[PDB]
Parts: structure tokens; C-alpha cells; sequence
């Protein structure tokens, strides 16, 4: 609702011709509208569904002692790795499906 | 009215304590003038409670050792009242009769390690029990629990609850 | 013949000894025991396990905190803070010690429970008519007929 | 435990936000604290940081949590503290009212 | 009859007893 | 308010100040080489004479940090501290390029960190000491820090003692600052004097002085009039000494104290009381 009222409300002010939108006072919008058409086309070519997932949307929800944490998994019964991605994903060649 | 559905009705349907600057007023012109960039008159801390944690003017390392009782020794080749509990009178004699003046130097460090975990322990109780005091205070609770209300006021907020159709 | 008191250990620290290094600590803190530096010895770490344990067994319901620590042992304050660290991971120290008691970090309290409202836009709502009949609808006529 | 003395109101499009839970949009906006690289900038630092400015904000919501008070009173650099500031300010959620 | 045995939807998540006090509470 | 006239209001502030606008490429060309941090203690000093400002604020910041614009960052900090904006007359740039140099001079940790690391470090222990001011609570306390061990935390630490006294927050963020510098400064004056940091062989007159020596079997006890030193006092000062402390290669020696110029802070210890109330009024009289 928050993405569709937003679409709604900047179409019917930039077709108006009384009121302008000017990038120069405000230029994060223009970003937000290439974003979102960007993720937009992506989840497009794949056929993925937004918006309606069952799935959590939530990321991790929660030195010296490492080895010890290490070994303490030993006497009570008795370094994670660099994660790489990117801000936008495939222009929409260079994808298997896209030929 | 009858007694067999009136038990039967109800049932299908139920219906000194910081250390600012109190002056309101110069707390105002120190900020109206620092914006200049002039000093003032009178002086202006920050907040904070009260209370001065002294250690070192207070419970020392203890003095079990005569002027001469390491040198000496060197020569001749040698419940709780704070926080340790008091000893009975023959038990810890003998104790203290078994020990070495190697030793004396640790049972000294000992003792003032108890005593400054005591000290500390104490002094920590009575720092938190004002600091949560301090953060009702800022907050504008009182302690222990023609004005005009700002919309941030607890119960005038603008935005009205707005009520569902079958309501 | 001395006095004695009542000391208590968590069970998975039972191979704790007052008088040997235990093979645990020379793979947790390696810096006392490479044998290069002469500041950092593997007997001058057991004057400071038996000044810190030793020290808290006299009254364990006193915190033992680490500023108490280098005040006396003239060593380096990181390395006595790991040992601090180290000693109560395995609950040799701070250990009968109550909780509420322990030294907690001075922070503005939590405003998890707190009721928020929200700033919703203008035509993210619809507009609603028709107000729905909740009560049902009666067949008395239906059936009399 | 402080009971609520204030109305509290944050935006609709913050509606996401909850305590004790990071959501995708704080990593993909603040991607720092997410990467594995420097061990100073895990996400219960992140969390830490959050809570704390959040928190500080809503005892008064009428004054400005300015970044110098949070760099002064929880220790990090001031470039990170700047930007996650800056990112919660620019979602609502603190200084909105 | 066929009758809607309601209290049958007692689902991990939910109870009997629990949705008993949900109808009573919606009644209240 | 949105019940008006139908105007476009782009971006209505908060405060005074423009909201932040982010670059996102930058943002994940500098996250993904993102190999260490090296933080760097700045210290700010104006007085009244040669500067209008005071301004005693210290900080760390990212050296590696090549995101925030370091001018954007002291505009942000001036208005923080609710100067009017005739700001740049009593300049930003004078603090933006105080700021750039102490960067520049900041040599990093050296070969102790950068060519090789000994798994324990070094015997150079050094005397940290501190004087913190808070209100009208003074923090003096002194100890020994390895300068040759990687792994010190000295924010770890920080917490740690503001722990055990429990002191407000300022202090979290000055002890660690105060390690921090003093670290740095004699870091550069060994790395300015060429001292090779793998193979020792310290080789100087005032320093090796200033390092302390080996702790034996027998100095594992400090004397006991040597140890009223090594313990941390929080004096309370008044009036007339808070007024006397508001006037008044690298030197080792002149080991500088942490006053700070109060925020306009409602809640926070350390911070004047000025501004909006903590009661939501307005107080419309007759």
C-alpha cells in the first residue's frame, strides 16, 4: 500500500502541469522510482512474487573468547566468513533465462 | 423471568540528587551567548548526580609487617566485619603461627583486595540506586512510581482514532 | 584447624587446579606462554590465577572487580583483563556473587513496551460506506408462513 | 522500567521497524555492520548502537538527538555513528516529532 | 444433524480452551 | 500539515538541517574493501583569545574512511551545538582543517601491526595516566598499557571500568580516547626516532624511561605507597576550581586532560539543560 499510494500520488501531480516536481530541491526520489523499477524487472523475467511473501523478511534477529567459545562446546558436553553482494542485481542480460 | 432462563440469559449473552546549574536563567544566557562565542560570568557544569566515589583517602593496603620485620627476616633467611569474618582467639593464633614472611606480603595484597571489593561493592549499590532516580527525574516522572499541551503530550496526539463502520 | 568456609564451582570447571596449569588455559591465553617474552612467564601467571581466585574465595558474595586487580599486581591491564575474563567464563570467580548485584552499564532504560501510532498518508485508506449489519437476520415471517 | 510519559508517533512506512529485530532494509542500507570484515562492526554492535539511540530519543521526543551526544556517550568512530544516525533520521523513527 | 463442530480447528498454534475464551470474549 | 492549499513541499526539514542523502555506490565500494579501521583520536582546543568558539570536544574517526566529507561532518557538529548561522566567520574551516591535519600526522599502528604481530606482544608497558572532567566529578587514575600488543581492546576496557564505578558515559567515551591518544603518542615518537619494530633494542635516554621495567617473580606485588597511585579517584570540585580549570616530535610529557564544552543535551550526564522541556508545553498566558 505504501509503494502503490506513493504511485498514485506522484502520478497524479506530474501529469497535472500546475505543479512541478523538481530534482534539484529533492534528487533521492529519482533513485527510489530507478530501484524500484530496476527490482521490479528483475523479479519480472524470473516470475518471483513480491509484497506477499511467507517468508520472515527479517535479517539476524538476536576477541579472545572465540577459541574458548570454540573449545566450550568440548567441556560442556564433557570465525564466520565474509559475506559479498550487491546494491542492484543483474541488468537483466547475463541472466540464465534471459537468451 | 423464570429461574430456569435467567441462569441461561447471562450465559448466551454476557452484556539533592544532581549537580546542574538549578538557575533556569543562566543556563539560557550561557547558551545565548555560547552561540556567540563569549564566557560569562558565572560558571555551568553538566548534569550528573551527586556523590564523590574517594578511594585511596579511605581503606589502604593494611600494614601486617613491623619497620623492620622484611629485613630481618631477610637477614635470618625467612560474620563479616569489612569482608573477612571474624576469627576466634586460639583458632587463628596458631594459624598465624605456621606462616612464613614469604607469605606476608601476599595475606596483606589479600586482605586490601577484600576490603576494596567490599568498598566498591557498597559504593556501586548506592550509585545505582541514584541513577535510578537520575533517569525518572529526566524524564519526567516525579521519583519512585495557562499551560497549553504540545501534541507531544501523552493522550493529545493529532492523529484521532478513527472507527471501524460495524462500530 | 584453620577456618573454612563454602565455596562453589559450576561442574564443568572441576579441573581447575590451584597448583598446575590446566592444558585449557595455554590454548585460551597464549600470550603467557611462548617462552620469548620474560615479562609474561608461565610462573608469573599463577601469581596472578592465585591472587584472583584465592583473593574471591575469602568472600564470595563480593564482586571481584579488575580495578581491584591492578591496583596491587603490577601487571599489564589488558592482560589482567583477559584473565579476569577468562576466570569468569568458567565461574571460578563472580560466581556466587547475586545477580542485580553485578556492575550494569549506566544507559537510558529500555523503551521496548511502549504504544506508537502511526502517520499515515492520505489516500492509503479507503473510503468506507455501507455500515455492516452485525446482527442476524431474523426468518420469522418465512416459517410462520 | 519507565512508564510511557509521551505520545510516540513514527511514520507508516516505518512500520517495519522493531526492537530486537533487524530487518533488510537496515542491511541493505547500512551494509557495514553486516560484511565480515572488521570485527569491530558485528550486528549486535549494530543493535547496541540502535537501541541506544532509539531509546535515548523517546524519554524527550521534543528535542533534537543530536549526533554529538551519541558519538559522546557510546564509543565508536564518529564516520559510523554519523551515518547510522543520519539513516535513522531519514527513516522517521527518531527527531519525527 | 450437520452440525459446525467449531471446537475441532484446535491447531498446534491454538486450543480448544483458547478458542473457547476467544468466543466468550468476543460475546463479552 | 497535509490539509492546505496543495502545495509541493519538498523535503520539510527537522530542525534546520536538510535530511542526508546518501550516495548507495560509494556506500558498497567502500564496505567491500573494507580490510581494518585504524581509528584515530582528534582533539579539539579553541579558547577566547584567537577564536571566538571553544569547542573542546574529542572524538575518534575512521582514517580509512573515505565516504563521509569531513566539512559536511562539522557543519553537522556546529549545529549540534546550536551556533547561529553566522558560522563561517567564526569558520567552519578553521575546524575542518584542524581536523584534516591531525589526520594527516596520524603515522597508524606501526610495523607492531603492520609487517609483523607477536602473538603476546612486547614488554613495553607504558603509564597510561587520565584526567577526566564531567560536571564537577574529576576522574584520575593511572595504569600500565601494552603499546605492543594487537589485540588490547582499550573500548573494551573503558566499559570494563565504567563498569565497576559506574560512571555515566562520558567517561566511556574519554578513557577510551585517552588510550587511544596517548598510544598514538608515543608511537610516533618511536616510529620517528626509526625504531625497527621487530627486533627491539630500544637504544634512547627519554624513552626506555618512560617504559617500564620487567616485572620479576618478586615485583608481582606493588608496594603499598606505590599503589595509592594506581587507583582510580573521582574527586568532586566546586565552583572555584571548575573556574580555575576553564582558563588553563611529540612532548610525552604534557599529557593533556579531557574538558568538553557541554551539548545542549536534555537527558544526557554531561550536557546543559537548555532547549525543549521535558513537560510538553506551550504556556499561552492572559
Amino acid at each position: 500500500g505504501e509503494i502503490n499510494t506513493a504511485l498514485n500520488t506522484l502520478l497524479v501531480t506530474s501529469a497535472d502541469s500546475n505543479l512541478k516536481i523538481s530534482l534539484v530541491k529533492y534528487p533521492e526520489l529519482l533513485d527510489s522510482l530507478a530501484i524500484l523499477g530496476m527490482n521490479l524487472l528483475s523479479n519480472l523475467s524470473q516470475n518471483v512474487v513480491p509484497y506477499h511473501r511467507n517468508t520472515s523478511d527479517y535479517y539476524y534477529e538476536d576477541q579472545h573468547d572465540k577459541m574458548v567459545d570454540k573449545i566450550f562446546e568440548k567441556v560442556n558436553n564433557n570465525s564466520p566468513a565474509v559475506k559479498q553482494w550487491d546494491l542492484l542485481p543483474e541488468p537483466i542480460r547475463f541472466l540464465p533465462n534471459q537468451f | 423471568l423464570s429461574t430456569n432462563l435467567i441462569s441461561k440469559i447471562s450465559l448466551l449473552r454476557p452484556s539533592p540528587i544532581v549537580t546542574e546549574q538549578p538557575s533556569a536563567e543562566i543556563r539560557e544566557a550561557y547558551i545565548e551567548n555560547f552561540a556567540k562565542g563569549e564566557h560569562i560570568s558565572a560558571i555551568v557544569p553538566g548534569q550528573s548526580i551527586s556523590g564523590t566515589l574517594e578511594l585511596s583517602a579511605q581503606f589502604r593496603v593494611p600494614r601486617y609487617h613491623s619497620k623492620n620485620s622484611f629485613q630481618q627476616a631477610l637477614q635470618m633467611k625467612a560474620q563479616y566485619y569489612r569482608g573477612l569474618p571474624l576469627y576466634e582467639k586460639n583458632t587463628l593464633l596458631e594459624r598465624l603461627k605456621q606462616l612464613t614472611p614469604n607469605e606476608i606480603k601476599e595475606l596483606e595484597h589479600l586482605h586490601d583486595a577484600v576490603f576494596v571489593n567490599t568498598g566498591l561493592q557498597n559504593v556501586r549499590k548506592v550509585r545505582t540506586k541514584k541513577w535510578k532516580k537520575y533517569w525518572q527525574y529526566k524524564a519526567g516522572i516525579p521519583i519512585g512510581l495557562k499551560r497549553v499541551p504540545n501534541p507531544n503530550f501523552l493522550g493529545n496526539c493529532n492523529i484521532k482514532d478513527f472507527k471501524p463502520p460495524y462500530i | 584447624i584453620p577456618q573454612a568456609h563454602e565455596i562453589v564451582i559450576p561442574s564443568y570447571s572441576k579441573w581447575f587446579n590451584l597448583e598446575k596449569i590446566h592444558s585449557i588455559e595455554v590454548q585460551s591465553l597464549p600470550e603467557f606462554f611462548t617462552n620469548r617474552i620474560p615479562s609474561k612467564t608461565p610462573e608469573v601467571y599463577m601469581r596472578y590465577r592465585n591472587f584472583m581466585v584465592n583473593s574471591y574465595r575469602l568472600n564470595p558474595n563480593e564482586y571481584f572487580s579488575v580495578t581491584t586487580a591492578r591496583r596491587n599486581v603490577s601487571g599489564d591491564a589488558a592482560a589482567l583483563f583477559r584473565l579476569h575474563k577468562f576466570l569468569t567464563k568458567w565461574g571460578l570467580i563472580n560466581y556466587q556473587v547475586d545477580s542485580k548485584l553485578l556492575p550494569k552499564n549506566i544507559e537510558p532504560p529500555l523503551t521496548s513496551q511502549y504504544s506508537t501510532r502511526h502517520d499515515a498518508p492520505r489516500g492509503l485508506f479507503p473510503f468506507e460506506s455501507y455500515k455492516p449489519s452485525v446482527q442476524l437476520p431474523d426468518m420469522a415471517k418465512l416459517k410462520k408462513m | 522500567e519507565i512508564p510511557q510519559a509521551h505520545e510516540i508517533v513514527i511514520p507508516s512506512y516505518s512500520k517495519w521497524f522493531n526492537l530486537e529485530k533487524i530487518h533488510s532494509i537496515e542491511v541493505q542500507s547500512l551494509p557495514e555492520f553486516f560484511t565480515n570484515r572488521i570485527p569491530s562492526k558485528t550486528p549486535e554492535v549494530y543493535m547496541r548502537y540502535r537501541n541506544f539511540m532509539v531509546n535515548s530519543y523517546r524519554l524527550n521526543p521534543n528535542e533534537y538527538f543530536s549526533v554529538t551526544t551519541a558519538r559522546r556517550n557510546v564509543s565508536g568512530d564518529a564516520a559510523a555513528l554519523f551515518r547510522l544516525h543520519k539513516f535513522l533520521t531519514k527513516w522517521g523513527l527518531i527527531n519525527y516529532q | 444433524l450437520k452440525k459446525v463442530k467449531i471446537l475441532e480447528q484446535i491447531d498446534e498454534n491454538w486450543s480448544k480452551e483458547d478458542l473457547q475464551k476467544l468466543l466468550k470474549g468476543i460475546q463479552e | 500539515i497535509t490539509n492546505t492549499t496543495t502545495r509541493v513541499i519538498p523535503q520539510v526539514e527537522v530542525g534546520n538541517r536538510k535530511h542526508y542523502l546518501e550516495d548507495k555506490l560509494k556506500v558498497y565500494k567502500q564496505a567491500m574493501n573494507e580490510t581494518s579501521e585504524q581509528l584515530v583520536p582528534i582533539r579539539l582546543e579553541f579558547d577566547q583569545d584567537r577564536d571566538r568558539f571553544f569547542l573542546r570536544d574529542t572524538l575518534l574517526w575512521n582514517k580509512n574512511d573515505k565516504l563521509i566529507k569531513i566539512e559536511d561532518f562539522v557543519d553537522d557538529m556546529l549545529r549540534d551545538y546550536r551556533f547561529e548561522d553566522a558560522t563561517r566567520e567564526q569558520h567552519i574551516d578553521t575546524i575542518c582543517q584542524s581536523i584534516q591535519e591531525q589526520i594527516q600526522e596520524f603515522q597508524g599502528n606501526p610495523y607492531i601491526e603492520l609487517n609483523q604481530d607477536r602473538l603476546g606482544g612486547d614488554d613495553l608497558r607504558i603509564r597510561i595516566k587520565l584526567d577526566i572532567v564531567v560536571g564537577q566529578n574529576q576522574l584520575i587514575d593511572q595504569f600500565e598499557w601494552d603499546i605492543s600488543n594487537s589485540d588490547n581492546c582499550p573500548e573494551e576496557f573503558a566499559e570494563s571500568m565504567c563498569q565497576e564505578l559506574e560512571l555515566p558515559g562520558e567517561f566511556v567515551t574519554a578513557i577510551a580516547h585517552s588510550i587511544r591518544e596517548q598510544v598514538h603518542m608515543y608511537h610516533k615518537s618511536l616510529a620517528l626516532l626509526g625504531y625497527n619494530f621487530d627486533g627491539s633494542a630500544i637504544e634512547d635516554d627519554d624513552i626506555r624511561s618512560r617504559m617500564l621495567p620487567t616485572i620479576t617473580l618478586d615485583d608481582v606485588y606493588r608496594p603499598a605507597a606505590e599503589s595509592k597511585i594506581f587507583t582510580p579517584n573521582l574527586l568532586q570540585i566546586s565552583a572555584a576550581e571548575l573556574e580555575r580549570l576553564d582558563k588553563d616530535l611529540p612532548d610525552i610529557a604534557d599529557i593533556p586532560r579531557t574538558f568538553r564544552t557541554p551539548v545542549p543535551s536534555t537527558l544526557m550526564p554531561g550536557g546543559v539543560d537548555v532547549g525543549p522541556s521535558v513537560e510538553s508545553y506551550e504556556l499561552r498566558n492572559t
